[PDB]
């Protein structure tokens, strides 16, 4: 019933971000839910005096029939210093080592929270109309709002108390929270693991918090690893294949400083056809080990800054598989992974791609408890028309939209 | 009078204070039309007369045209102390998204911004003083009530004030579709005439008792209605007249006026072309300076006066009917498409022009034309419409399977109509066994920019073309074009460059160089081509023999 006192960084005015227009299943959706918050008081109707404006979407968990999702990253960067310096969640470094880890949604407890009175203002939203023919319905946030990083922050001291009988019962247990996500991670039998989720669902049930209803919520980082760059293992090489060779290997020198391509490179000597078989001499044979060898170790003297910004490219491969490394300077890898699933009657790329990013973005969370900024091969105008359509996190990361195709497609394989 | 509108609480902007600008005198005849004009807004409560404690003041001119002089109150200090509103009427409703309707009234709220009262805290900042006679007595002090013209946020609180006077009526005739813009309102319905005459008049009364007067059935205007630049009758819409001026001589100003009315009139008219106008304005900004219309460019008008001839309309939207569109190839890397519910009638038209860069293919450019129409009909209608694309499945299907980037396809069925979307070559995926293999490699000097394009091949053939006014980007894509002229109808190249690489792989079929143009000339000509890609300076095989050969 007391709030906390919320105030922007220094200098920096409220959000004023444009709303996407949106579908008209959509809309309805988005007045039904609003209709509902104002009834319970979750949010009230604004005038013109208030020329702030947050971006609203409507997304679909899987259930009988929409939720709403407001895009925050504006107002999370203009409040910044309150909730990363002064009410900062650190992060335990143990939760990428358990065996299991789930995730939980424990975004409902924020609307208990009053939110303070004279900063309710930057919450303001509108509902857009059908071709503009009536203003939009314009609200503002009366109790702490989902997907604000002011929300766990306000509300860490109650989350702390409330996890405090369920820590000490379970020593072991890492618990960590990135805005309305909890993630817990254990090393139990996958069936012990679920009971114990189980057990803390009942917790947070028991003190009036509800939650949800081999994959999913369920995550292994123990199974992750940085991914090794791989060359083919052939019996019959062509003076094309050894070109590929040679050009991979050229491009992992820039990475690995040991490479070797000499004795792969005298084997091609003048002016051959690209079909002719070379076989491998045996200094090319050893050349081509060393190199292996090579590849299967870490590349050494990469590290995390926290005060740069994780980057997240992603390639297309083709047969429902993608790419991705994280990185924060260029070709200093800080993790690369694949992405693959082959339903061929339901899916489609811009579905890949967002199911991708959401599980990048998972990876990272879990790892640096911050997430990407990504470069998205796909255009602009495309991804801002559908990526709400697959979206089942509460969080947005900051994209870009790469223009330029990459020959390093192959390279990553 | 106290108005029963509830006033909306301002403030100013943090830090400021109100203003304090000082008036300057005025004629005599100027001074006596201020004193009658307000003695009149004082009486209806408009205005008020302030004492000497207020500090503010902003100033105030007189100007006539009818009989008539005006107040006119220069609130431009004001603005910039006054804080930030939420945005106003910024995106207006797009004609081809309004459904039919058998009556549309326009009403004109007249006197409407000094209708609404203003914020008691804040109508001291709004003071105002008539200057006494040669400045030898104290200037008569007045200060607001209302929502003075002019000011930053009488627009926004007017339209606000609106909204709250007509939900009441809403609620009760759902059967009555409004539209507010500035201080007209349309008021449209399907009732019989009869009775829809009657809830406009239940209307103009429901707004008379806040005090908002409207036109009498008497001046009350008649189709059509001149919007935005578009004329709206009840079951068909179309832009205002468009008049292409003939001119002898044309400056920048003249063709940028001239592509914007062929844009505004290619939402209904169908085939307008803008390239070639568009092409002149490249690079210059001086807005009087005379460009030359290029032989293409006076073809391209001639074309749309032609199609610009005689009128067309566009009708309304029924939603329950499937909305289609259709898009067909201009050339020149030049679409069209529709929008339509029903042949004959279209609810819009439109084009889609635009290259992204220096290179594109068809397949492209109609993936990107079918994204701006759904980006469009989104906002318009709510939804996405059927497609009807001169391409086939099997073309399509090819192209997003292998193209880099990721894209999303709807619904759509195959039109006949040609010109159809192909794909005019297709490289090779592995090396041509049999064919000529030719090791292509250029050089140029940055400073002279002469350079050296050639190649070399497994069967001993040898060849150097020297270049002038090139790059060593341009002598590389010299190379390759070289070899393709040279060799059979299978043909397998190796280059070193990344450049070249990245363009030829794109698969191209437009480009903006020319030599790009030849290259692709030569592509569509072959059989099998294969591109292979090796690092410079590595030891490569026939890389390094035709690497010294035009470096020298
Ligand atoms: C300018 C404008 C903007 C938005 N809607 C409308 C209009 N004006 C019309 O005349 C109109 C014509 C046909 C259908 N709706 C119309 N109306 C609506 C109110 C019934
Ligand atoms: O690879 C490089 O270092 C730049 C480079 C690019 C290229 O397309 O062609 C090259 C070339 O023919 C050279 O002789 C040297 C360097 C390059
Ligand atoms: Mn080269
Ligand atoms: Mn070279």
């Amino acid at each position: 019933i007391e709030t906390v006192p919320v105030k922007l960084k220094p200098g920096m005015d409220g959000p004023k971000v444009k709303q996407w227009p949106l579908t008209e299943e959509k809309i309805k959706a988005l007045v039904e839910i609003c209709t509902e918050m104002e009834k319970e008081g979750k949010i009230s109707k604004i005038g013109p005096e208030n020329p702030y404006n947050t971006p609203v979407f409507a997304i679909k968990k899987k259930d009988s029939t929409w939720r709403k999702l407001v895009d925050f990253r504006e107002l999370n960067k203009r409040t910044q210093d309150f909730w990363e310096v002064q009410l900062g969640i650190p992060h335990p470094a143990g939760l990428k080592k358990k065996k299991s880890v789930t995730v939980l949604d424990v975004g409902d407890a924020y609307f208990s929270v009053p939110l303070d009175e004279d900063f309710r203002k930057y919450t303001a939203f509108t509902i857009p109309s059908i071709n503009n023919e009536t203003p939009g319905i314009r609200y503002q946030y009366n109790v702490l709002p989902q997907g604000w990083k002011g929300s766990p922050a306000i509300f860490q001291s109650s989350m702390t108390k409330i996890l405090e009988p369920f820590k000490k019962q379970n020593p072991d247990i890492v618990i960590y929270q990135y805005m309305d996500d909890l993630y817990v991670g254990s090393d139990l039998e996958i069936g012990q693991h679920r009971t114990k989720i189980e057990e803390l669902r009942q917790h947070l049930l028991r003190w009036g918090l509800t939650t949800p209803d081999w994959m999913g919520y369920e995550l292994h980082p123990d199974k992750w690893t940085v991914q090794p760059i791989v060359l083919p293992e052939k019996d019959s090489w062509t003076v094309n294949d050894i070109q590929k060779l040679v050009g991979k290997l050229n491009w992992a020198s820039q990475i690995y400083p040991g490479i070797k391509v000499r004795q792969l490179s005298k084997l091609l000597r003048g002016t051959k056809a690209l079909t002719e078989v070379i076989p491998l001499t045996e200094e090319a044979e050893l050349e081509l080990a060393e190199n292996r060898e090579i590849l299967k170790e870490p590349v050494h003297g990469v590290y995390y800054d926290p005060s740069k910004d994780l980057i997240a490219e992603i390639q297309k491969q083709g047969q429902g598989q993608w790419t991705y490394q994280i990185y924060q300077e260029p070709f200093k890898n800080l993790k690369t992974g694949k992405y693959a699933r082959m339903r061929g009657a339901h899916t489609n790329d811009v579905k890949q791609l967002t199911e991708a990013v959401q599980k990048i973005t998972t990876e990272s969370i879990v790892i640096w408890g911050k997430t990407p900024k990504f470069k998205l091969p796909i255009q602009k105008e495309t991804w801002e028309t559908w990526w709400t359509e697959y979206w089942q996190a509460t969080w947005i990361p900051e994209w870009e939209f790469v223009n330029t195709p990459p020959l390093v497609k192959l390279w990553y394989q | 009078p106290i108005s029963p509108i509830e006033t909306v609480p301002v403030k100013l902007k943090p830090g400021m204070d109100g203003p304090k600008v000082k008036q300057w005198p005025l004629t005599e005849e100027k001074i006596k039309a201020l004193v009658e004009i307000c003695t009149e807004m004082e009486k209806e409560g408009k205005i008020s007369k302030i004492g000497p404690e207020n500090p503010y003041n902003t100033p105030v001119f007189a100007i006539k045209k009818s009989t008539k002089w005006r107040k006119l109150v220069d609130f431009r200090e004001l603005n910039k102390r006054t804080q930030d509103f939420w945005e106003v009427q910024l995106g207006i409703p797009h004609p081809a998204g309004l459904k039919k309707k058998k009556s549309v009234t326009v009403l004109d709220v007249g006197d409407a911004y000094f209708s609404v009262p203003l914020d008691e805290d804040f109508r001291k900042y709004t003071a105002f003083t008539i200057p006494s006679i040669n400045n030898e007595t104290p200037g008569i002090r007045y200060q607001y009530n209302v929502l003075p013209q002019g000011w930053k946020g009488s627009p926004a609180i007017f339209q606000s004030s609106m909204t709250k006077i007509l939900e009441p009526f809403a609620a009760q005739n759902p059967d009555i579709v409004i539209y507010q813009y500035m201080d007209d309102l349309y008021v449209g319905s399907d009732l019989e005439i009869g009775q829809h005459r009657t809830k406009i008049e239940e209307l103009r009364q429901h707004l008379l008792r806040w005090g908002l007067t409207t036109p009498d059935k008497k001046h009350q205007k008649e189709p059509p209605f001149l919007w935005m630049g578009y004329e709206l009758h009840p079951d068909k819409w179309t832009v205002q007249p468009i008049v292409l001026p003939e001119k002898d001589s044309w400056t920048v100003n003249d063709i940028q006026k001239l592509v914007g009315k062929l844009n505004w009139a290619s939402q209904i008219y169908p085939g307008i072309k803008v390239r070639q106008l568009s092409k002149l304005l490249r690079g210059t900004k001086a807005l009087t300076e005379v460009i030359p219309l290029t032989e293409e460019a006076e073809l391209e008008l001639a074309e749309n006066r032609e199609i610009l001839k005689e009128p067309v309309h566009g009708v309304y939207y029924d939603p329950s009917k499937d909305l289609i569109a259709e898009i067909q190839k201009q050339g020149q890397g030049q679409w069209t498409y529709q929008i339509y519910q029903e042949p004959f009638k279209n609810l819009k038209t439109g084009k889609y022009a635009r290259m992204r860069g220096a290179h594109t293919n068809d397949v492209k450019q109609l993936t990107e034309a079918v994204q701006k129409i759904t980006t469009e009909s989104i906002v318009i209608w709510g939804k996405t419409p059927k497609f009807k694309l001169p391409i086939q499945k099997e073309t399509w299907e090819t192209w997003w399977t292998e193209y880099w980037q990721a894209t999303w396809i709807p619904e759509w069925e195959f039109v006949n109509t040609p010109p159809l979307v192909k794909l005019w070559y297709q490289l090779e995926k592995e090396p041509i066994v049999g064919a000529e293999t030719f090791y292509v490699d250029g050089a140029a000097n940055r400073e002279t920019k002469l350079g050296k394009a050639g190649y070399v091949t497994n069967k001993g053939r040898q060849k150097v073309v020297p270049l002038t006014n090139t790059t060593n980007q341009k002598t590389e894509l010299q190379a390759i074009y070289l070899a393709l002229q040279d060799s059979g109808l299978e043909v397998n190249i190796v280059t070193d460059s990344q450049y070249a690489l990245g363009i030829i792989q794109a698969q191209p079929d437009k480009s903006e160089s020319e030599l790009v143009n030849q290259i692709i000339e030569q592509l569509i000509k072959k059989e099998k081509v294969y591109l292979a890609w090796v690092p410079a300076h590595k030891g490569i095989g026939g890389n390094e023999q035709v690497d010294k050969l035009v470096s020298a």
